DNA sequence: GGATGACGATT
DNA sequence: CGCGGTAGCAGTAGG
DNA sequence: GGATGACGATT
DNA sequence: CGCGGTAGCAGTAGG
């Protein structure tokens, strides 16, 4: 933010090529903690219907201090709004909501099912994802809008 | 200097980053009128003048 | 409406990695986009001010993305000229920045 | 009530399984508005009322 | 005479009658600006004027 | 005794 | 930131 | 060789 | 529907 006189294009170019690959190193790395937390938060929900399936775990009735106390008892994270996860045991520490908020739905054999394929490929971002450098992504960014702009130009010159 | 010169790393003066924002913020793949869109980036984003 | 480009220059994906403005008790825009490519560049601008002016020229995309890839690859850049969209003249550089 | 006395079980059982029990309990369906069919989209509303509820509802204190 | 000349009922001309229906579809019990009231207004109303 | 203007939603 | 033009009707006011 | 104007976000 | 005023800088053009 401190005004500055640019001497050169290239000098322009350079300032923002660099703070820009840094904020590919930072993008990948964020992305990455995210669908951490979003493997584990789905993880966890699987684990829940699972247990509630096999009837190990027994929600109807019970009053919900009595079923946090269980959900913490077994290892059960939470989860903030944002999608952090907590385990020390308010939107400080996360709540039991990604659990007991699931609509019904969710419990039948066909909604648990979808559930599954979603984890599955939540990890399978992932590992797709752990397995690119900051200039990989932004190469692929970079092709994608080599073939919108061929098309953009096309659609410019259709124009006029 | 704030509103009429840009910054480096995208182009931007103050006022044409509030539009683009508030463009991210609604779902702007279907038209509407500039003499709303206007007011309604001023809207969400603090926009004074 | 919002060009089905401009989703590709400034990705989704950075949104949450930029600082965004607090003003009035209340989020506002970032202090600045990121985009894929300088854009300053691909536009220019033209802005007066106090004690500062300023006016930089369009530049061609294609040549910013070759300079780019050169920078990838600890290449030498190459130098560029003023390059306008649909323009079917000619440019003719006569001292450097001019 | 039914799923507390353990006379209704939804865990498992494929929604149209699911769906056919409802109808055949005597369950109308409601669409958006909140109008009720007892006949047997929107002009028939579904059982959304019932399966849509969070799983929260099954609390004796919801 | 339809823009112009008010209902008997309500006493309201179609655009004072948007003007209000628009602050029903938005909860009105915190101010914004006029400027920006009149275009969401004409938005949500289909206000061609 | 004819002319000008006020009012208001729209260009 | 700010100023101006026009329609359309009924009745009042100004020379 | 001094004056006027263009450009642009805001009053 | 439409028109107009002012700041602030760098450089170009007009007389």
């Amino acid at each position: 933010g401190k005004i500055k006189k640019y001497n050169s294009v290239n000098e322009i170019l350079s300032e923002f090529y660099y703070v820009r690959l840094e904020y590919y190193q930072k993008r990948k790395d964020h992305m990455s903690e995210r669908l951490q937390w979003e493997v584990e938060k789905y993880s966890f929900q699987v684990k829940f219907i699972k247990m509630i399936i096999e009837k190990e775990l027994t929600v109807t009735n019970k009053p919900r201090n009595a079923i946090i106390q269980e959900l913490e008892n077994l290892g059960f994270p939470r989860f903030n709004k944002e999608g952090k996860p907590y385990y020390g045991s308010e939107e400080l520490y996360g709540t039991y909501e990604y659990l007991l908020g699931m609509r019904i739905w969710s419990l039948t054999k066909e909604r648990y099912q979808k559930l599954l394929k979603q984890k599955q490929e939540k990890e399978t971002e992932l590992e797709n994802l752990l397995k690119l450098s900051a200039k990989d992504i932004w190469n692929t960014d970079l092709k994608a809008f080599e073939v919108g702009y061929q098309e953009f130009l096309q659609r410019d010159a259709e124009a006029r | 200097n704030i509103r009429s010169i840009p910054n480096v790393l995208d182009g931007f003066k103050p006022g044409q980053r509030k539009v683009l924002y508030g463009c991210f913020k609604k779902n702007l793949k279907s038209e509407l009128k500039v003499a709303q869109l206007a007011p309604y980036v001023s809207e969400c984003t603090a926009y004074h003048h | 409406e919002l060009n089905k480009l401009t989703r590709k220059i400034f990705h989704p994906a950075d949104d949450p990695l930029y600082k965004y403005i607090q003003e009035d008790e209340k989020t506002v825009e970032p202090e600045w986009y990121l985009p894929i490519l300088p854009m300053i560049l691909v536009n220019g601008a033209e802005g007066i001010g106090t004690g500062w002016s300023t006016y930089i020229p369009p530049f061609n995309p294609l040549e910013i993305i070759k300079n780019i890839r050169h920078l990838m690859n600890d290449e030498e850049l190459e130098q560029m000229h003023p390059w306008f969209r649909g323009w079917t003249g000619t440019i003719e550089e006569i001292e450097p920045l001019r």
